[PDB]
């Protein structure tokens, strides 16, 4: 599975730029797609979502009316037409896939990201930084303004790990399920509006920033971010 | 000379087995269970109706989570359902449309199907590409695949129309054990809860108890007058039930090596296509060709209730592992979910 | 000589089925009756659950 | 209904869309079940028109799918085919009674009560030569053939020996007598006389399929 | 005089009962026949009976209230809301059965003359599009006077509302009557033409269920014309002759009651008066 973004660069304020996301190694037409941007020295922010078959589209309020998201299934390309660019739009834009059915894992893969330069439920992660040592268990807590436990029994909380210099990686989906390819030492638990991520026998690769995202309803909001440092 | 002498010895052995069964047949299940109270009238309503198949539904199998199920139809579609919300999780197009059976892996990572193409195809439901693809095609049966059941992600037992059952190693694609002894087409098989034994029903009106590890037939059960179409183990694994074209259901006991009870009525004259037990085994559910599904008091051989909601032959049925609901398939291309109300 | 080989195989199989230990039917009948009574409370189809506990409302 | 439940339900309806599209393409071809004995020669009928052998041929821009399976249990799979192509060898008098009993089981099958049979009495050139030679007599196998006379309403082909016509009408009558013995019009047999070089077999199926579908519509329009 | 409460009540009572029985029979029949094929005739026949059920119900209920109100439209319909609703229902209740019968004739003409084409080319989607396309076209014509700033006027009997027929002056006033008659007669003509081709082909093909179908076609053709010709011709007569036409109140009222029986007899002509249907009704009554 690969997701390569292109089209980013330095633009003047008020201009327009086109972002392209080339998808390969998987069935692109079956996956809903997301754009998530990360401002420099800032957290992750969800931008837009186009469903499978382009039948459903959602936008963030900060970009609604200005950004256009589209996909080219025969060419396996995802597009993001951006207009009326502001200085607040300077970020790294990530191409993210997500497939939705019973027992699926949304946000399983993240793209490399492209650099763009311009010349609601609240997720609370109070502890921004945590001093950690290898081999020691680390716990990260998250809070939500609204109860993420839906009436169908599911609690829609997602955990992501962004190693320095790399794209974010899904660890836990729906607050309890361990993602594929993730070591079993990671575990998630929670109830109602409070959740915890436990990292037993922390290693060097576990160093990074941990975000908790809610998927109970749109817009999709992340946490501030908790950084683990040696 | 030698052949004539040997065939007489086989007849003597049949008499030896027959006399032994009568020796241990001191009482009857009806006499033993005459004291217990009847279950009353079993009223089950159609909670869900699964629509989307465009041909006759041949087989269905519940997942171990009691929520997902797979159905096989002769339109060439293997469809995985979310029974709670009636959503279609997957739609698997089959290379050959004449599918006759479907299996759901107890882990939930694979489904299997097979029909007139003599292939038991294995499909991987958990792929990084987001699509279901064929992982293994199990070739070697010279007849149509009539049933298949998973033991784990690497072992599956298939019954064929070539009068043989087989145990397959999915990783290598080769059959570790081949089961022979049936003189008619094997139509069904039921794995024991411990998955060390499995009974099979054939057109020769005989049910054979097989040892998966040993690879030989341990016991043989007779009493049906026509082809056996459905077989199902008792919940505890010490008995099983069969359904045949003679419009009867029979409860065979493994240890006693003989039939315990027959479930028949004068009004019923059509063949029986599928049988299943409730969670406690007190109720026996059988699908018939009169478009209905009768609920039997397994201990008293009384028809407790009727599931009459289909417009064609009830081809299959199944009960969830938690025993909450029963799904019935039919040739009218519709699946219905049934359960009782307080 | 195909028939003569098959006859030996059938006779050999019939010997094994005749040498198994068979319990009394009343003993086997009571075991099924005991199992059904023990698990009667946990059978949703036999004893319908309240509508709040039914996943198929 | 949560945010992911809606996206799952949208996925289900896209699956529903492709299910119905595939069903429409499936109904654009007529499915034929091919049956016959070892000596029938049904393969030659297939090849001239052109463990499951499938052949596709087109007549007047109509596509036919013919399945040659290479049976009381698996015959139920072809419960909804348009027609069954039962091919027999009429020259072989010894195996004619095999075909008649074979035809009766198919005709009186409980799951084929509404399926019409297109009977192909193949190898008529061999039948004509066998009657002309006189070495073998149909009366030897069928005693009633001695007292059987060709009906006055018969329409034999031009330049055909009356002995051949009498034999053909008796062979055909044996199969038709089975067909009319039961069914009450739910299904119809369509006998035809073909040879190993006939090129009109495909068109005969097309004309017979039209009557099979027409009878199906008439039941719908009337048996409300 | 010639008008009374019981005349509309009896027609409403019998018309509802006839269509309710046909709906129940079409419910069981469709499930049986949807497995064999798409059952396109049963879909159209279900819509025809369902549409006729609402026509007898909606229009019948209003008339009983009007009769119970002593026909005082001024005192109870000063805003003219009821009459405009009454006029729309009357147009839809008559134009839809005629258009459905025309499509039902074309569908079964293809099903008989070209059974292979009707099975391999015509899909279940097309049948439901035609069923929906006919109903939408009948609503469009019914709403045409509303979109043309016109309105439905109270008729001479003062018990039903329909198009303007007394003292038509503007060219648009006579246009609506002509359009309704033209659509009604064109549907009648295609229904006769296609049922004739079906009957002619069947008799030629026959020489099992051919005679039953041919008798059915004759019943459809006769009932659809004996009932609708007196009313459709009268509307075309007024639309051309204007007020000079000898179209008295009794003439048009009688032509309306005949056209009413077309929807009353449709369950029988299409569904109930059938050999298979009558056998079930006999055993049901005995049980
Ligand atoms: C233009 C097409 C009209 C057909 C409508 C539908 O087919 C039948 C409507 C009938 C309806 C007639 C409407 C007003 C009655 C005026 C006759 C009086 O007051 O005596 C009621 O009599 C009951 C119902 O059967």
């Amino acid at each position: 599975v690969q997701l390569v973004e292109s089209g980013g660069g330095l633009v003047q304020p008020g201009g327009s730029r086109k972002l392209s996301c080339s998808a390969s190694g998987f069935a692109f037409s079956s996956f809903g797609m997301h754009w998530v941007r990360q401002a420099p020295e800032k957290g992750l922010e969800w931008v837009a979502y186009i469903s499978s078959g382009s039948g459903t589209i959602y936008y963030a309020d900060t970009v609604k009316g200005r950004f256009t998201i589209s996909r080219d299934d025969p060419k396996n390309t995802l597009f993001l037409q951006m207009t009326s660019l502001r200085s607040e739009d300077t970020a790294m834009y990530y191409c993210v896939r997500s497939i939705y059915y019973y027992g699926s894992s949304p946000f399983d893969f993240w793209g490399q990201g492209t650099t763009l330069t311009v010349s609601d439920i609240v997720m609370t992660q109070a502890t921004s930084s945590v001093p950690v040592t290898p081999g020691e268990s680390v716990s990260i807590s998250c809070r939500s303004s609204k109860s993420l436990l839906h009436s169908n029994g599911n609690t829609y909380l997602y955990w992501f790990l962004q190693r320095p210099g790399q794209s974010p990686q899904l660890l836990i989906y729906r607050m309890s399920n361990l993602a594929s390819g993730v070591p079993d030492r990671f575990s998630g638990s929670g109830s109602g509006t409070a959740f915890t991520l436990t990292i037993s026998r922390l290693e060097a690769e576990d160093v990074g920033v941990y975000y908790c995202m809610q998927h109970l309803e749109y817009p999709l909001t992340f946490g501030a971010g908790t950084k683990l440092e040696l | 000379s030698e052949l004539d002498q040997l065939r007489q010895e086989a007849e003597q052995l049949k008499n030896q087995i027959r006399d032994a069964r009568k020796a241990c047949a001191d009482a009857t299940l009806s006499q033993i269970t005459n004291n217990i109270d009847p279950v009353g009238r079993i009223q089950m309503r159609t909670r869900r109706t699964l629509r989307g198949h465009l041909a006759k539904i041949y087989a269905m199998h519940w997942g171990t989570d009691s929520r997902l199920l797979v159905s096989a139809s002769q339109d060439g579609k293997l469809i995985i359902w979310d029974s709670y919300t009636t959503n279609k999780v997957h739609a698997i197009p089959l290379r050959s449309s004449w599918v006759m059976t479907c299996a759901y892996a107890p882990s939930g990572n694979y489904v299997a199907c097979g029909g007139l193409d003599n292939i038991c195809s294995i499909y991987n439901l958990k792929t990084r590409e987001g699509n279901v693809r064929v992982s293994r095609e199990l070739a070697g049966h010279t007849g149509y695949l009539s049933c298949c059941r998973f033991l784990d992600d690497n072992q599956i037992v298939t019954s064929s129309g070539d009068t043989t059952c087989a145990l397959w190693d999915i990783e290598t694609g080769q059959q570790t054990t081949t089961f022979t002894g049936h003189t008619g087409d094997v139509m069904s098989l039921s794995l024991a809860p411990d998955t060390r034994l499995f009974v099979s029903g054939a057109c020769d009106a005989s049910a054979k108890l097989w040892d998966v590890r040993e690879g030989m037939c341990r016991q043989t059960f007779t009493g049906h007058e026509s082809d056996i179409n459905a077989i199902c183990f008792f919940p505890n694994g010490n008995a099983f039930a069969t359904g045949s074209d003679d419009a009867t259901c029979r409860l065979f006991d493994l240890r006693a090596d003989q039939e315990l009870m027959t479930y028949s009525h004068d009004n019923i004259i059509c063949g029986i296509t599928s049988v299943s037990f409730s969670k406690s085994g007190r109720l026996l559910l059988a699908g018939y060709d009169d478009f209905n599904c009768n609920v039997w008091d397994a201990l008293k051989a009384d028809r407790a209730g009727v599931l009459a909601g289909h417009d064609n032959r009830v081809s299959c049925l199944g009960v969830t592992d938690d025993g909450m609901a029963v799904a019935t398939g039919s040739w009218d291309s519709f699946l219905k979910i049934w359960n009782g109300s307080s | 000589t195909a028939s003569i080989a098959q006859a030996r195989k059938l006779v050999e199989q019939l010997k094994m089925e005749a040498n198994i230990d068979r319990i009394k039917v009343s003993k086997a009948a009571a075991d099924l009756m005991a199992y059904c009574e023990a698990h009667a409370k946990e059978d949703p189809l036999l004893t319908p659950v309240p509508a709040s506990e039914n996943p198929f409302r | 209904v949560s945010a992911e439940d809606k996206a799952a339900a949208e996925r289900s309806k896209m699956i529903d869309k492709n299910l119905r599209e595939d069903g429409e393409k499936a109904r654009r071809t007529l499915r034929l079940l091919l049956l016959g004995a070892d000596n029938s020669g049904k393969s030659t009928i297939v090849k001239q028109m052109r463990g499951i052998f499938e052949t596709k041929f087109q007549v007047d821009k109509v596509n036919f799918h013919m399945f040659d399976v290479g049976r009381r249990k698996w015959i139920q799979c072809f419960n909804d085919v348009t027609a069954i192509i039962f091919v027999v060898d009429s020259s072989d008098y010894n195996r004619l009674q095999e075909a008649l009993n074979d035809f009766k089981s198919i005709w009186n099958n409980r799951w084929l009560r509404t399926i019409s049979v297109i009977l192909f009495l193949n190898k008529q050139d061999l039948l004509a030569e066998k009657v002309l030679a006189g070495k073998s007599k149909i009366e030897d196998y069928f005693p009633e053939f001695a007292r059987y006379t060709t009906p006055e309403d018969a329409t034999p082909e031009p330049g055909e020996d009356p002995r051949v016509t009498r034999a053909k009408y008796f062979i055909r009558k044996e199969f038709v007598d089975i067909s009319t013995a039961s069914g009450d019009g739910r299904h119809i047999c369509y006998p035809h006389f073909t040879c190993a070089v006939d090129t009109e077999n495909a068109r005969r199926i097309f004309n017979d399929c039209k009557d099979i579908i027409l009878q199906m519509n008439l039941r719908e329009y009337n048996l409300v | 005089n010639r008008l009374s409460v019981f005349f509309s009540v009896i027609f409403m009572t019998v018309g509802i009962l006839s269509n309710s029985l046909a709906i129940a029979i079409l419910m069981k029949a469709y499930q049986r026949f949807r497995q064999k094929s798409k059952a396109s005739f049963l879909l159209l026949a279900s819509g025809l009976v369902i549409t006729d059920f609402f026509g007898h119900l909606i229009n019948g209920a209003i008339a009983v209230f009007v009769y119970a109100s002593d026909k005082e439209w001024i005192r109870f319909d000063q805003s003219n809301v009821l009459c405009s609703i009454f006029g729309i229902c009357m147009v839809f209740s008559g134009l839809c059965p005629l258009l459905l019968g025309s499509v039902m004739a074309i569908e079964r003409c293809i099903g008989v003359t070209k059974p292979i084409f009707h099975s391999t080319k015509i899909t279940s989607k097309h049948v439901k599009m035609m069923l929906s396309g006919v109903c939408l076209f009948a609503v469009f014509i019914a709403l045409l006077p509303i979109l043309g700033h016109r309105d439905y006027k109270i008729q001479a009997s003062r018990t039903w509302c329909f198009y303007n027929t007394e003292d038509i002056k503007d060219w648009e006033d006579r246009f609506y009557l002509l359009l309704f008659s033209f659509l009604g007669l064109l549907a009648l003509g295609v229904s006769l033409l296609c049922n004739a081709i079906t009957g002619i082909t069947l008799l030629r093909v026959k020489f099992s269920h051919h005679l039953e179908m041919v008798i059915q076609l004759l019943a459809i053709m006769c009932v659809s014309c004996i009932c609708w010709s007196p009313f459709l011709v009268t509307m075309a007569n007024i639309g051309i002759n204007g007020n000079h036409s000898l179209e008295t109140c009794e003439t048009t009222l009688f032509a309306l009651r005949m056209a009413t029986w077309n929807q009353i007899l449709d369950p029988w002509v299409y569904i109930l008066l059938r050999k298979a249907v009558l056998k079930n009704l006999y055993k049901l009554a005995s049980q």
